[PDB]
RNA sequence: AGCGCCGUGGCGCAGUGGAAGCGCGCAGGGCUCAUAACCCUGAUGUCCUCGGAUCGAAACCGAGCGGCGCUACCA
């Protein structure tokens, strides 16, 4: 006569619940997968990509249960400028009996350390293989900013094809080739619609499929068809997450850094002011590790135009409020994925599109913004995401002295100006800041129809610095 | 390698038969009477149970279609107006293609239901959160 | 999530602090040999729910519902 909440809670204390992770923990000896930080925090960071309107956020609910919600009324249905984000858990079943490919189980942020096996036969108990973090990526072709920067947040790669449209999606190769640029290999091939195949029909896409992945730097991709909408073949796809794709090098030694992509002010309406809350930077953290309480300061910040038409940046200093991450508050966090830094700044730095791709250093590194960037690029031979009706994919063009492009310096989307071309060289002066920590892989669009494309890739190489005012 | 996509691939195609042998057929035939200055529609409620879809909502959409004014009756629909049965047979078969069953797959046990005012659809055979309410 | 609007007689406005309104609709009658035009009579309401001062509220207010526009995604 057990309530189903008195029954999912007697199973969550009997899983283990979720302990409170230790104030202070041996930092030297935790690894990505130790206890600590695997049952409350997601450390691979997996990205999805696709044709528009065939089911990306679908795909990640079905995985892991946690809806992106969508949201803006209008952008309810159309297409979503934010990203998508969702934490799975990944447990396997301790019993060898139970067979291979069905073992796995995705689950949401909630679960216990180890919950039950819902095949029904097993007692056996599920153990935590990992923690994953997924970044939705709007697969529109104007909105490509966004697309590049989430890129650049994540480490694995989740690309979606549709069984009965046309097999050569242009910006589904977009996607790819954006995927090669930041140096990712890890990409798993989704087939979305299946179940509205013929045999001879899904084997056919298949070998196109096959045929379209010869030439790109990617080989052995792993393909597998699924289904979002009837939610089948889900333990299959964790188990080529997992054997697949393993976790990137990235441990304590690197510096503490940060790259803000969303921001979200924290204002509860009909409350009184009395009880709030900071202002919270969603941001990934490729290195550093961060605990509860810290000065941090984001570099391009204040972006001011003085009298004299000059561009003024003063950075955002910072405490952290709080490490906002999977569920629960946690006192330390992990490099390789997205977590809400709630800070001390003022909310109105985090209600719209204001902190989205931008830089963040604590307070013991001196990163460097800059006004003019010398960066080397190098382009493809031909325009990625142009049905053009059987004729001759647009091949690229020289770039021309003096013309406004979409660089996106890692996370930052930025409109620059090349003031000199040459063989493999550029120089680019920007008005909407830009810094330089390490490397930064950038990608390049130019504006040849209307909306914003994609031409090559490209590292800096020098650059003009500018000194913050403190 | 593909190969071990083909077999999934078959797996998937073991429980599509398994689950779905059939793979709308269930549309009543809208038997309608025109008298004149008034029309009588008795088939409303059989193509509320065949597409499984509440009578109200589906006589408020008729009635958001064609601005004609009337009552319900009876297990039926009395509108005093001027339309033939091809007329107001195209207006449910405009409902049929874009409410009970959905476009890129086939399915019909969704339902209406409400997700922060207005009827937000979900689906049961796969799990679906469409934003469709005018 | 909060704020701006609303709660039909089939409709739209309304007086909203004496308790059922006006026009458009519809039934019926009148004029005409006859039709339209014109002229008269109408039955339709929980004027959305729950409580409260009030002889009394539909009106004046509030402890809930539903539908409308913005603030805009408000961890
Ligand atoms: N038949 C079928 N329909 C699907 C499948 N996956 C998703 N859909 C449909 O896609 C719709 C959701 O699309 P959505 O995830 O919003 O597309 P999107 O991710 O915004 C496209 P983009 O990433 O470019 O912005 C659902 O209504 C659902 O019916 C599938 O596997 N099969
Ligand atoms: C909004 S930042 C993304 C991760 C965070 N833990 C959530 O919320
Ligand atoms: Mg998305």
């Amino acid at each position: 006569g057990e309530t189903e909440e008195e029954k999912r809670k007697r199973e969550f204390e009997e899983g283990g619940g979720l302990p409170e992770q230790p104030l202070n923990p041996d930092f030297s000896k935790l690894n990505p997968l130790s206890a600590e930080i695997i049952n409350r925090q997601a450390t691979i960071n997996i990205g999805t990509i696709g044709h528009v309107a065939h089911g990306k956020s679908t795909v990640v609910r079905a995985i892991s249960g946690v809806q992106t919600v969508r949201f803006k009324d209008e952008l309810e249905r159309n297409i979503t400028i934010k990203l998508g984000y969702a934490n799975a858990k990944i447990y396997k079943c301790q019993e060898p009996t139970c067979p291979e490919p069905d073992c796995y189980r995705s689950f949401k942020s909630d679960k216990e350390i180890s919950p039950k096996c819902q095949r029904p036969g097993c007692p056996g108990r599920y153990k935590l293989v990992r923690h994953v973090s997924f970044v939705d990526c709007p697969g529109h072709d104007i909105l490509m900013s966004t697309m590049l920067s989430g890129a650049a947040v994540m480490d694995a790669a989740l690309l979606l094809i549709a069984g009965n449209e046309s097999c050569p999606q242009p910006q589904t190769s977009e996607h790819l080739a954006a995927i090669e640029i930041m140096k990712l290999k890890h990409v798993i091939i989704l087939q979305n619609k299946v179940d509205l195949m013929r045999e001879e029909s899904a084997l056919e896409h298949q070998k196109s499929i096959l045929k379209f992945i010869r030439g790109t730097i990617a080989d052995g991709a792993p393909i597998v068809p699924i289904s979002a909408q009837l939610k089948y073949n889900i333990d299959a796809v964790n188990e080529f997450i997992v054997k697949t794709i393993p976790v990137p090098p990235r441990d304590f030694m690197i510096s503490p850094r940060l790259i803000v992509i969303r921001s979200f002010d924290v204002n509860k309406p009909g409350a009184e002011i009395e009880d709030l809350k900071g202002g919270v930077a969603g941001g990934s953290i490729l290195n550093g590790v961060f605990k509860l309480g810290d000065e941090i300061e984001i570099r391009p910040g204040i972006v001011t135009k003085d009298d004299k038409g000059k561009i003024q940046c003063k950075p955002i200093f910072s405490n952290i409020v709080s490490l906002f991450a999977e569920q629960n508050d946690l006192k330390f966090a992990v490099p390789g994925g997205l977590i809400g830094v709630g800070t001390k700044v003022d909310p109105t730095l985090c209600r719209a599109d204001r902190l989205v791709g931008q830089v963040v250093g604590a307070k013991g590194h001196l990163p460097n913004i800059y006004t003019d960037i010398e960066i080397n690029y190098f382009l493809l031979r031909r325009l990625l995401g142009v049905k053009t009706d059987g004729q001759k994919q647009a091949k690229v063009r020289k770039l021309e002295p003096n013309e406004v492009l979409m660089v996106n310096i890692g996370s930052t989307a930025t409109g620059a100006r090349v003031v000199a071309v040459k063989a493999d060289m550029a120089r680019l002066q920007l008005t909407s800041p830009a810094c330089t920590e390490i490397n930064e892989k950038i990608a390049l669009s130019r504006r040849i129809e209307k909306h914003w494309r994609l031409i090559g890739w490209a590292t800096i190489k020098k650059g003009t610095t500018l000194e913050p005012i403190a | 390698v593909g190969l071990p996509y083909s077999e999934l691939l078959s797996r998937f195609f073991n429980i599509l038969r398994t689950n779905n042998p059939e793979l709308k057929f269930r549309i009543p035939p809208p038997v309608c009477l025109r008298d004149g200055k008034k029309t009588i529609f008795s088939n409303i409620q059989d193509i509320a149970e065949k597409l499984h879809r509440s009578p109200e909502h589906l006589i408020q959409y008729l009635f958001a279609e064609l601005g004609t004014s009337g009552s319900v009756d009876g297990k039926r629909l009395v509108i005093k107006g001027k339309f033939q049965s091809k007329q107001m047979e195209n207006v449910l078969r405009r409902y049929i293609l874009e409410y009970v069953t959905c476009k890129t797959c086939k399915s019909i046990n969704t339902e209406l239901k409400r997700e922060n005012r207005l009827f937000f659809m979900v689906c049961k055979s796969c799990g679906s959160t469409r934003s469709v309410s005018s």
